[PDB]
């Protein structure tokens, strides 16, 4: 079936590699990594933030309209 | 409407906190001594005592001084044994229809799970215990009944079973109602979780472990992903 | 390896005796209730206990018995400590069956399944059975109360 | 002038066999130690609620 | 001379499945629950089997018996609660992978989807019956009701409802039937997952960018293996955090008081990974409509590959769908929220709202969304 | 088993003991750790200040 | 297009295993009991999956829930009866398969064989596990001795005899345990039989000339389904005589009355099927040596392959060989019937005699004789 | 509080003794056997029985 | 690997069949199957039944020889 020997036919494309023990596992891993946490952030923050902003509003909403509801009204009492 | 019983600072509550061992010994007494001629603690043991509270020839003296039915005899009819720390607490009747006959028609519940079978738990009971109250204005309260606001409905029908020296603590702690509440509420707690000491020990070591493991792992799959991370391709058609 | 380990050896502990079942591994028992020359059954560690009040005539009979023309050599005094109690554990030692009391020929424990005849002592006297009913550990808290 | 990690992969880290075997041995001692110290945080935050705090005022 | 690794028949399959399998280099760390759903699916037994050696489903005694488990039995506080958690695990496990699934595009393997919807609806029935298992008040309750649903089935609902309850009601007969089925299903489970891994590795894993990595392809052992056990000790830490640090949080209270057919707790909800279903199955007043919106809201996956009209395959470039995506997910942490929520005036409306909004997503939005996104890309 | 007697697979157990010996060890080192045998332990200096 | 047989995956498997496999056309009615074995394991699963459904494993209700399977359950009796019985048969087809494999050279495949040893093994624990169940004096007691002899284990054998119990003897610990294991062995058990088909097929299947078959394969089907079917009708029809004409034949009396700890029955025996071993464990005077005998009395079908001295496969045209089988299978059945039988004066005697013959017949007198019959065929 | 009832179908035949140790102290330290099995649980079943009974 | 096609080589064999519509399924059924398994008996009577033979008369002396030490013994009880 699918295997290592044919997958796909490719031309012309040289792949440059290191041995682990040549290079470092965390290679500027603060000083790179936090800007691009930050541009991905960034990037995913509209699509992903309004829905659970909205959902957020929604909760808040309905617990404190069911709160009220649960609470005594007065105008029942006037006599 | 319901009252939710505030969160007391109490002493386990801590992420590594155990409990106060005094103060299971302290609980223990109260329950020996107020709730268990009422309440039932089924699936505790004096033998569950050993290495809690009390020592084991603590526990077996505590154990022998309350009588306990044992199995048939030559003749074929039960009879009375003085108590081995094998036994479980005595339940205070034989059925439920009799508890609730005794305690007009309202079953004391088993105080085994009680704090894990309760919303709020210990908070729950110590609100409880110590937050009986004179029913407000406008409350009608049937007989033998008593208003509790954090019992469910407001009205319970336990009689407020603590009070200022109810019990005389073996400690020589003072027997304040809230000293009492708190002492009873912690062993509670400790019935419900006979495990929680260990369990936050345990906790400890295995957040040590995978403080320890995350990054140890985590530098493993880095260090082979070094290949793929570094890999430089390029493209040169003739 | 240190977590694999540790996995690993509570699951295996929990397969191991419960706290109630190690609870119950020796229990008390009422000399007061086993009257004169009878051998009575209880059931400890899963497995019958006998308990027999053995009669003066018994104990004058177990220790006429001759050591030496024993398959296993025993001495009554030395199997028992008070004379007038012996305990022995209820499996025969041939293949583990329930010997009867008071059903050999020689006034002991008699084991049906193939025929071991046991004295009032434990000690083995015919039969296949290799050896003699077991003596477990106990000892005297008061007169009329033993704990094994 | 090798370095420590230059000398423990020459000793040890080297051979599979040995590096197993240093595998083994570490994970007791370290189960000792790791075992030991935990015992003692612990201890040490719940100090004077644990039974072994107060088992002494009742032992006999 | 050969390699035994590659020529062994048994040697063969396990090469071919975790050791040579061309994996894709870009899947993220969303591809790592599905190992982690294994890991928990063999947890689950693991940890179940040495529950039943000890657990004994009779009405006098499985109460008591769990309270043995967690009292007595050593550690076996420990495996009970693992076995607690593990399941709410394996369920976060299994929506975050639907809802990778959804995202990127893999119900495109069209049985490997569904053979995942059949995955899901067996896990859903094997957890419902394993807490029904302890017998408590929320087990004996909450199976009374969701059992009580199939009542509403026109024409045979009251003749399978006692078929299925083994009586009239739930009572010991469904308590042993549960028991029972519960410990043979997640087998049946294993054999499903097996046929699962068969489907996806006729073509292959998908990858973030939703474009074929047939260019890209490496050895699955060397990376994914070790980035498979970084996922795997993740999820442990997270699940031991529930088990030694709030072993109850996930679960209710009320189920720590024994079965009482004659008084209903004060609230009766399911656990928390079926309150969205829950939540729709209470949006609709009719009983049959209820239960009909109940089974759609897990079959509306099976329509899932049919409704896709986007001429891209990922959703990592599409981003009106991805707004439209994480509005679908927090309007399933709105039912799930509502399930919890008593039937009290705004939760009701809420929920109502939240199942059309969750049904139009699905069904009407997202297609609509993705031919307007096709024309925008002039295609 | 005759084919394998010959001198080199006597010079073939010659490479390979030291490194069965070493595998040896570490299943040995591994049973005691495991069980925590206490017969083998009690000899080791610091961890016998267990139990 | 293509053939969706021959295409689809599961397809595939299904049509290479039992639709297309290429199988010997003179392989004989011996040759039916494999697939008999796989269905009698179907059946042991299916009809024991619903005497789970109303079998509770606690001392206190074990008994008590046998007994209501078999008077209240609707056909209740049906499948309790089925269960013994299937067992029983589950035996006698594996004896006539074990008895085939040695007679043919079938042990020829090393894979299979040795997953063929494993599957016995697994087998055999899980029909002892299951005996305890009914909870009577037969099965209390046949347990005890079973595992009691592992307490002849040297320096580990009381820790792990006691680990086994969960107690100090055969308790309420012990039966929850087994039927825990019980439940959960036959799945492995399906596990290790569908390896052992994947090792079969990588060969094929032997036939009775001891011959390579290739030249003279048939298309597996429209062949050997229906030969199969037959087999299974037949099988079926020996089982029903069982179960209703004398469900109790093959079943102790003793085993009705509720376990005694404290009185041992008149005569303690395992199941037949168990006898010929236990047999060999008697004939030891030494317990550990008694436990090794018998250990080595199943073990030695590992050795079979390694003291095959024939140039000839198959004992067809070997009639010194087939002699030295048939003593061999009469020698079992010997045991089995001192098994049965007390240790009295002949009996001791008569089964030392057997055992003796046993290992002498499989380790000595077999080669001996293979080499012999080479001689006389100028080999 | 316990108490009695004059029976019904869904009762089972009532035990002769409450326990086995007043079986065996009514009848010389014997128990008598239970019947519901007692056929299928002799070597012999109805046989043996009859035999018994009139031997 | 193992499937019809590529399991072996076989040249200048011709096979002649034909319909299970054309033929019937019990063909000679009595005529000639009795007088074969009487062959395949005879070829087999002597080296299955021996084997057996012997257990019979093992297992009748058994029983007796059990019975007969279950018997009194009259000298035993002599005097
Ligand atoms: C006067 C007898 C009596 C005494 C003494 C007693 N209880 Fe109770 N208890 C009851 C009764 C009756 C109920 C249930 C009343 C009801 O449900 O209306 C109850 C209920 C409770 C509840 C709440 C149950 C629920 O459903 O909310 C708790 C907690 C409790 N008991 C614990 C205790 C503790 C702790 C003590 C010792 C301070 C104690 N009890 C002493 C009789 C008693
Ligand atoms: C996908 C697999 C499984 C899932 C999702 C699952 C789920 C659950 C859940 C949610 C509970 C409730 C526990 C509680 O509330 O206390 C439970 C209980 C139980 N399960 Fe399962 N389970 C699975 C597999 C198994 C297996 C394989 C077994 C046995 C071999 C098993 C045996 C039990 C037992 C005995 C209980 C009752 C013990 C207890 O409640 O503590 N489970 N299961
Ligand atoms: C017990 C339940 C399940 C198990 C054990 C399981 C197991 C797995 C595993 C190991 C993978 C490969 C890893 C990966 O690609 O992430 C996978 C992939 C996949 N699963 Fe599941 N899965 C389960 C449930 C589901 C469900 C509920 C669905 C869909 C509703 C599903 C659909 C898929 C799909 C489409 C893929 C391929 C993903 C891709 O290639 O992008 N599975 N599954
Ligand atoms: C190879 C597979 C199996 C074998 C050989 C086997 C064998 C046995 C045997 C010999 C008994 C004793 C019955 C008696 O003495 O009356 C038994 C009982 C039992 N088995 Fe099975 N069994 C198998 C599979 C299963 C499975 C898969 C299950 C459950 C899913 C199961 C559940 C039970 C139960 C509950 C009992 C006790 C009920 C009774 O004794 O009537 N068994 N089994
Ligand atoms: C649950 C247990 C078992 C099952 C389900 C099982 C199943 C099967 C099946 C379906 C076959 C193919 C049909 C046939 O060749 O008759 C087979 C063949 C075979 N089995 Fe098993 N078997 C089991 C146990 C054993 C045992 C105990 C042995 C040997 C000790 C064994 C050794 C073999 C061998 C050597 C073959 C190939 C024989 C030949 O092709 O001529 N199996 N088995
Ligand atoms: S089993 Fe006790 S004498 Fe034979």
């Amino acid at each position: 079936g699918r295997e290592f020997g044919h997958l796909t036919r490719m031309r012309h494309v040289i792949t440059y590699s290191l041995s682990p023990f040549e290079q470092r596992a965390f290679p500027h891993y603060f000083t790179k990594g936090i800007p691009n946490v930050l541009r991905r952030t960034r990037a995913c923050i509209l699509r992903v933030a309004p829905p659970f902003v909205v959902f957020y509003l929604v909760y808040t909403w309905g617990t404190q309209e069911f709160e009220k509801s649960k609470r005594k009204n007065p105008a029942a009492y006037e006599n | 409407l319901e009252l939710h019983a505030p969160s007391y600072p109490w002493s386990h509550r801590g992420l590594l906190s155990s409990l106060d061992h005094t103060s299971i010994r302290r609980g223990f007494q109260v329950y020996k001594q107020v709730c268990s001629s009422c309440h039932s603690m089924d699936y505790v043991a004096y033998r569950h005592l050993v290495g809690v509270c009390y020592t084991e020839e603590e526990a077996k003296a505590l154990a022998e001084e309350v009588e306990v039915q044992d199995g048939p005899n030559e003749d074929g009819e039960m009879f009375m044994r003085p108590g081995k720390l094998s036994d479980y607490f005595p339940k205070p009747y034989p059925n439920p229809e009799a508890a609730r006959a005794a305690n007009n028609g309202a079953l004391p519940p088993d105080l085994s799970y009680i704090v894990r079978a309760r919303h709020g738990g210990e908070d729950y009971v110590f609100s409880l215990l110590t937050g009986y109250c004179e029913p407000p204005t406008g409350v009608s309260l049937r007989e033998g009944l008593y208003f509790n606001p954090y019992f469910p409905g407001q009205a319970i029908a336990m009689a407020p079973p603590i009070y200022n020296e109810v019990l005389e603590f073996d400690d020589g702690t003072p027997a304040t109602m809230s000293q009492v509440a708190k002492d009873v509420c912690t062993f509670l707690r400790w019935a419900s979780e006979p495990e929680h000491d260990h369990r936050k020990r345990m906790g400890l070591k295995m957040l040590m472990m995978m403080g320890l493991l995350l990054p140890l792992v985590y530098a493993m799959k880095r260090h082979k992903w070094s290949v793929l991370k570094s890999r430089k391709l390029a493209y040169r058609p003739p | 390896a240190y977590a694999a380990k540790n996995a690993v050896s509570q699951f295996v502990s929990s397969m191991s005796a419960s706290a109630d079942v190690l609870a119950m591994s020796k229990i008390e028992i009422k000399l007061s209730d086993i009257p004169e020359g009878k051998n009575m059954a209880f059931k400890w560690r899963g497995k019958p206990l006998f308990v027999r009040h053995r009669t003066k005539k018994e104990i004058d009979q177990e220790a006429a018995v001759e050591v030496s023309q024993l398959r296993d050599p025993q001495h009554d005094l030395e199997r028992v400590k008070k004379p007038e109690w012996v305990i022995l554990i209820g499996v025969c030692t041939h293949l583990g069956c329930v010997p009867i009391a008071n059903a050999g020929d020689f006034g002991g424990y008699y084991c049906p399944c193939h025929g071991s005849h046991y004295d009032a002592s434990g000690r083995i006297r015919k039969g296949p059975a290799p050896l003699n009913l077991e003596v477990p550990t106990y000892e005297f808290t008061s007169d009329d109360l033993v704990i094994v | 002038a090798p370095t420590l990690t230059a000398r423990l992969y020459s000793l040890l880290f080297r051979r599979t066999s040995t590096f197993a075997l240093t595998i083994a041995v570490g994970a007791l001692f370290f189960e000792r130690a790791f075992d030991q110290g935990a015992d003692a945080i612990y201890e040490h935050i719940n100090q004077g609620k644990l039974w072994k705090h107060i088992k002494h005022k009742y032992e006999n | 001379m050969t390699n035994i690794r590659k020529s062994h028949p048994l040697m063969k399959i396990i090469n071919n499945a975790f050791i040579d399998l061309p994996a894709p280099s870009n899947i993220s760390s969303w591809w790592n629950f599905g190992s982690l759903l294994g890991i928990c699916l063999i947890l689950q037994i693991l940890t179940g089997l040495f529950l039943a050696m000890h657990y004994t489903s009779d009405t006098t005694t499985a109460f008591s018996s769990v309270t043995h488990i967690c009292r007595d039995v050593n550690y076996g506080w420990v495996i009970r609660y693992l076995h607690a958690n593990g399941a709410s695990m394996f369920f976060i496990c299994l929506f975050i992978h639907v809802g990778r699934g959804l995202y990127y595009g893999s119900y495109m393997f069209l049985e490997t989807w569904n053979i995942g919807v059949v995955l899901l609806f067996t896990v859903m029935a094997t957890a419902f019956m394993g807490y029904v298992l302890p017998w408590g008040q929320m087990s004996f309750w909450g199976a009374t009701v969701i059992t009580n649903l199939l009542s509403a089935i026109p024409y045979i609902g009251t003749d399978l409802v006692e078929w299925i309850w083994g009586g009239f009601s739930v009572d010991k007969a469904t308590l042993t039937r549960f028991f029972a089925f519960h410990f043979i299903l997640p087998f049946i489970i294993t054999a499903l997952a097996a046929v699962h891994l068969l489907f996806l590795h006729e073509t292959g894993s998908n990858n973030p960018t939703g474009i074929s990595s047939d260019m890209d392809k490496i050895p699955f052992h060397p990376y994914y293996t070790i980035k498979d056990i970084l996922g795997a000790l993740f999820m442990m830490l997270i699940l031991l955090i529930l088990v030694l640090f709030s072993p109850d949080l996930l679960g209710d209270p009320d189920n720590y008081t024994p079965a009482n057919p004659l008084n209903t707790p004060p609230h009766i909800k399911p656990e928390w990974y079926f309150l969205f279903a829950y939540a729709i199955l209470r949006s609709i007043p009719n009983k049959l409509g209820g239960v009909l919106a109940l089974v759609a809201s897990i079959l509306i996956l099976i329509l899932m590959p049919m409704l896709h009209t986007s001429k891209q395959r990922s959703m990592m470039f599409r981003p009106l769908s991805q707004c439209l995506f994480w509005m679908l997910v927090a309007d399933l942490i709105t039912l799930t929220w509502i399930g919890g929520q008593p039937v009290e005036h705004p939760f009701i409306i809420i929920g109502q709202l939240a199942s059309i909004l969750y049904f139009l997503i699905i069904l009407v939005l997202m297609p609509i969304t993705s031919i307007i996104e096709n024309n925008l890309l002039k295609w | 088993l005759s084919r394998f007697l010959g001198p080199r697979y006597r010079e073939l157990a010659r490479n390979w003991i030291p490194t069965a010996s070493m595998w040896g060890a570490v299943g040995a080192v591994g049973l005691v750790w495991a069980t925590d045998w206490r017969l083998i332990l009690d000899w080791v200096p610091y961890i016998n200040g267990k139990f």
